[PDB]
């Protein structure tokens, strides 16, 4: 058997996305941005999600 | 006047039996198909990226 095992899941989780604005005269500029995944705890996956 | 398959008969011949050989058909037989073969690996970068 080379098949490998294959299951249904479910995935939970935020993207967390901080990002840095530059307001100049007359334009604006993204100085930075911070994208992150975050997780999601039990207690939200149960009494809140499900 | 008597029949032919009245006398008792010997046969004066060498009897040889010739049995043809039959026809085979043959089916098509993989192990591992190529669909199988890519399913093998864990991970696919194509669908991933996708
Ligand atoms: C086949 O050969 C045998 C001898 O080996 C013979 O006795 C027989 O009559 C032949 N034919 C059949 C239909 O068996």
């Amino acid at each position: 058997n080379i098949a490998p095992y294959k299951f249904k899941a479910t995935m939970y989780y935020k993207d967390v996305t901080v990002s840095q604005v530059w307001f100049g005269h007359r334009y604006s500029q993204f100085m930075g941005i911070f994208e992150d995944r975050a997780p999601v705890p039990f207690e939200e996956v149960i009494d809140k999600i499900n | 006047q008597l029949s032919r398959a009245d006398i008792t008969t010997v046969s004066t011949f060498i009897d040889l039996n010739i049995t043809m050989l039959e026809d085979h058909e043959f089916v098509p037989l993989e192990v591992y198909t190529r669909h199988e073969i890519k399913d093998s690996g864990l991970l696919d970068y194509t669908e991933v990226q996708r």
